[PDB]
């Protein structure tokens, strides 16, 4: 099959910067009939891919001018002249010149932006969750950058390693930040150490960890 | 406007078969080609093949011959794909997509069908409300705990609240997925205990408001 190699794999860009994605095929994407059926697709987080460029250089209905495509034979480039916060997601080249049709592996476009501290909110277990016999303490860390963060849960000041589930969103399409949810799961120890439940976050925006807690 | 509405089972046992559908609208179905694309979770795109809906001719990626069968119903403008003898390597999102000019590239894509191949049975999620009276901004939570399989759809006030929402991708632990969503609203609102996130787990037919 025709290999489609996309370079780079991950491309961190600042808003306004230009962005260049390359794609190289193991075989000429020039069909016998003289046409070069090379497309670019964009997949944003949680959505289907959308056509950006067809036939190497043609922009598809409603695609901004800042998206340009060029190349010939085996070397192609997609250029985003001025990058916008909504431009993040994964860019794939695709060749329809030779069966089987093949996509590149994808270039994750990522936005560089200024650091941002997380907004932290702790939550006690639901009343319904307790009637069921469980106890999950939740901790949201919203709108921070970069995604690099550490969360430590503390029960009566002591630290608990087991029973935590963390999850990060994809990069936000407007403020280019991330958010994270951290969950602690207990059953009845929640009444054993019923006081001093603490969610402590350490991020590069401060030498001091950010604390949110509750006891009763 | 072109619409590609996909549907199909989201959880199937290994060795079983599944048939997905793609109901097209907004254009003359029988004059075009339909492509199908596969995307494993967290991975790239793979072309499965296409069906010429005018003459029902098919063309497959060799890798999917004997795994995929493309068919269509011209009376209802619906394209189908059957996957046979499924394994965990077939767990993926499957997209149909219209070829407007020929049979070599696609413009409009369906929203995809999420397919999990597994012996584990469906499991309804427990939806739990998350409440704090802290400050003039308020963040309430919705914990959707212990469900299987993916996906779920979560909304707040029937999609009325959009901006200040973060839904976090589900995580699998204990062989069950746990998802959560937070919502931060202006002072021009209340911290209503159960501001009503809307959880839907079609795999188990759960539609909850809590």
């Amino acid at each position: 099959d025709v290999l489609m190699t996309q370079t780079p794999l991950s491309l961190p860009v600042s808003l306004g910067d230009q962005a260049s994605i390359s794609c190289r095929s193991s075989q000429s994407i020039v069909h016998s009939n003289g046409n070069t059926y090379l497309e670019w697709y964009l997949q944003k987080p949680g959505q289907s891919p959308k056509l950006l460029i067809y036939k190497v250089s043609n922009r598809f209905s409603g695609v901004p001018d800042r998206f340009s495509g060029s190349g010939s034979g085996t070397d192609f480039t997609l250029k985003i002249s001025r990058v916008e916060a909504e431009d993040l997601g994964v860019y794939y080249c695709f060749q329809g010149s030779h069966v089987p049709y093949t996509f590149g592996g994808g270039t994750k476009l990522e936005i560089k932006r200024a650091d941002a501290a997380p907004t932290v909110s702790i939550f006690p277990p639901s009343s319904e969750q307790l009637t069921s016999g469980g106890a999950s303490v939740v901790c949201f860390l919203n709108n921070f950058y970069p995604k690099d963060i550490n969360v430590k849960w503390k029960i009566d000041g002591s630290e608990v390693q087991n029973g935590v589930l963390n999850s990060w969103t994809d990069q936000d399409s407007k403020d280019s930040t991330y958010s994270m949810s951290s969950t602690l799961t207990l059953t009845k120890d929640e009444y054993e150490r019923h006081n001093s439940y603490t969610c402590e976050a350490t991020h590069k925006t401060s030498t001091s960890p950010i604390v949110k807690s509750f006891n009763r | 406007e072109v619409q590609l509405q996909q549907s199909g089972p989201e959880l199937v046992k290994p060795g079983a078969s599944v048939k997905m559908s793609c109901k097209a609208s907004g254009y003359t179905f029988t004059s075009y080609v339909m492509h199908w694309v596969k995307q494993k979770p967290g991975q790239g795109l793979e072309w499965i093949g296409f069906i010429n809906l005018y003459n029902d001719g098919t063309k497959y990626n060799e890798k999917f011959k004997g795994k995929a069968t493309l068919t269509s119903d011209k009376s209802s403008s619906t394209a189908y794909m059957e996957l046979s003898s499924l394994t965990s390597k077939d767990s993926a999102v499957y997209y149909c997509a219209r070829d407007y000019y020929g049979s070599r590239w696609f413009d409009y894509w369906g929203q995809g069908t999420t397919l999990t191949v597994s012996s584990a049975k469906t499991t309804a999620p427990s939806v739990y409300p998350l409440a704090p009276t802290t400050g003039s901004s308020v963040t309430l939570g919705c914990l959707v705990k212990g469900y299987f399989p993916e996906p779920v759809t979560l909304t707040w006030n029937s999609g009325s609240l959009s901006s200040g929402v973060h839904t976090f991708p589900a995580v699998l632990q204990s062989d069950l997925y746990t998802l959560s969503s937070s919502v931060t609203v202006t002072s021009s609102t209340w911290p209503s205990q159960s501001i009503t996130c809307n959880v839907a787990h079609p795999a188990s037919s759960t539609k909850v408001d809590k």
